[PDB]
């Protein structure tokens, strides 16, 4: 009682008579004039009258003067008035227009646009760190180069390195490579902006410097942020048609994208997550150092880290004393990450089939079989015996 | 007696200011409301009584 009682002392007296002192000051503010302050309220009104005509400020002239562009189609030489400041004002933003002569009366306006909220989330994910079923030292890897600048920049200083830019993700599918990402991006609450990599091509030419270029502008302002780029292996290998510019289209929002992601801009702090399955197919420029600091490996799991996948997943479950959670990694050899999460899926499957809650150790082997038969395994180990 | 006064007085209403169709795009926090009105530019303006 007593620990809500001396916040409640505290912030009573001080709020309370800041609140008298405004009063008391808007009053003597009118007092050198006769009503300074109650008719500053009544000037703005009318100064701007009504309506108030959307423009674009279409170009700055620097006497206080500017040309906007009312979307009706006369252009105007206006003139820069009270309630705006010519700093708040840059080519490209909204102004409000006082209607009988054209002025810049303001614009208190939230600038907000759909296309911003595109590139940004909303997000809570289900995707922690230790759902990671194993490979600990990886996640103590790009959690020292994603997360841990944020946290301290204190230790980067003191060694008085640069803090690592950029970490490319690969390796075989299943192997976790969108699970780190998003266990890293719940952790940082940094700006996680998301883009997936086939949106970069679109369907018109030319459009793609101009897409890409926006990306970073977004992810500029939040700073710091995150921009997430999920499987830049699709550009390269699947053209699909829609371009009108070809080939050479996407070989050119290849080159924006390079000064985007370091060049000469000198932005804010953005890391910038890579996923992609083969970096063999990625432009070496695109890849090179300094630009990407640190680059990260997976390869399969062992067969010791499979029982940790299998752990954190069949948690969730309702089981039987006759479930050996053991048999059914001894039985399934050089599988996934993934295929162990959908073996769970599958069992409860069956399960929700039959009309019950139990998993048993028979819906686990009915299950592990048809998972195990989906796979069509690889030909790379078909040259060796 | 509404016939006859309604008729008699409706050619005052019928010297109309005119009207406008627009459609809320957002509210603003000043009381006021952007409209897009259809072949024309948006209008930051302010609600009357009836509103
Ligand atoms: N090493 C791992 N430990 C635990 N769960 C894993 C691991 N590997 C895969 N998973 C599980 O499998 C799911 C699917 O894998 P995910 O989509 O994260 O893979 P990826 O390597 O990015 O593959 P692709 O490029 O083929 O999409 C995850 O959501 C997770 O539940
Ligand atoms: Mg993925």
């Amino acid at each position: 009682t007593r620990c809500k009682l001396k916040l409640l002392r505290m912030e009573r007296i001080k709020d309370h008579l800041l609140l008298e002192e405004e009063f008391v000051s808007n009053s003597e503010i009118l007092k050198p004039f006769e009503k300074k302050q109650e008719e500053e309220k009544k000037q703005l009104e009318e100064i701007r009258g009504n309506p108030l005509s959307i423009g674009t400020l279409e170009e700055i002239i620097d006497d206080d003067h500017a040309i906007v562009t009312s979307p009706t189609m006369p252009d105007y030489y206006v003139s820069i008035l009270s309630f705006v400041d010519k700093e708040l004002l840059e080519p490209g933003c909204s102004v409000l227009l006082h209607h009988k002569t054209m002025s810049i009366v303001g614009v208190l306006q939230d600038d907000a646009d759909p296309m911003v909220s595109v590139m940004k989330m909303d997000k809570s994910p289900t995707e922690s760190y230790s759902d990671i079923g194993g490979l600990e030292s990886q996640i103590q890897e790009i959690k020292e180069s994603v997360e841990l600048p944020l946290t301290h920049p204190e230790l980067y200083e003191e060694m008085g390195i640069k803090p690592p830019k950029g970490v490319i993700l690969y390796g075989a599918p299943g192997t976790g490579k969108t699970l780190l990402a998003k266990a890293v991006a719940n952790q940082t609450s940094a700006t996680f902006l998301r883009i997936v990599g086939s949106e970069l091509i679109q369907k018109y030419l030319g459009d793609g410097p101009r897409l890409c270029r926006q990306i970073f502008k977004v992810a500029g302002e939040n700073a710091p942020s995150i921009v997430f780029i999920d499987e830049i292996d699709a550009i390269g290998t699947k053209r699909y048609d829609s371009n009108s510019g070809g080939e050479r289209e996407i070989q050119r929002t290849m080159l924006e994208l390079l000064n985007q992601l370091d060049g000469f801009d000198d932005r804010g702090d953005v890391k910038v997550i890579m996923a992609t399955n083969k970096i063999e197919t990625l432009d070496p420029a695109l890849i090179r150092p300094g630009r990407i600091d640190r680059k990260i490996l997976f390869e399969n799991p062992d067969l010791s880290t499979k029982k940790k996948i299998l752990g954190i997943h069949t948690s969730k479950m309702n089981l039987s004393e006759d479930v050996n959670l053991e048999t059914l990694v001894t039985t399934k050899d050089d599988l996934s990450g993934a295929d162990i999460q959908a073996m769970c899926t599958e069992a409860g499957l069956l399960a929700l089939r039959e009309r019950r809650m139990q998993v048993t150790a028979e819906d686990f082997k009915q299950a592990k079989e048809r998972v195990m038969k989906n796979k069509v395994e690889e030909n790379l180990e078909g040259l060796y015996l | 007696n509404d016939k006859v006064r309604f008729i008699k007085d409706e050619l005052r209403l019928l010297q109309e200011p005119g009207s406008y169709v627009g459609e809320v795009i957002k509210i603003v926090s000043d009381k006021k409301v952007l409209v897009k009105v259809q072949p024309e530019g948006k209008y930051i303006v302010d609600v009357a009584k009836d509103i």
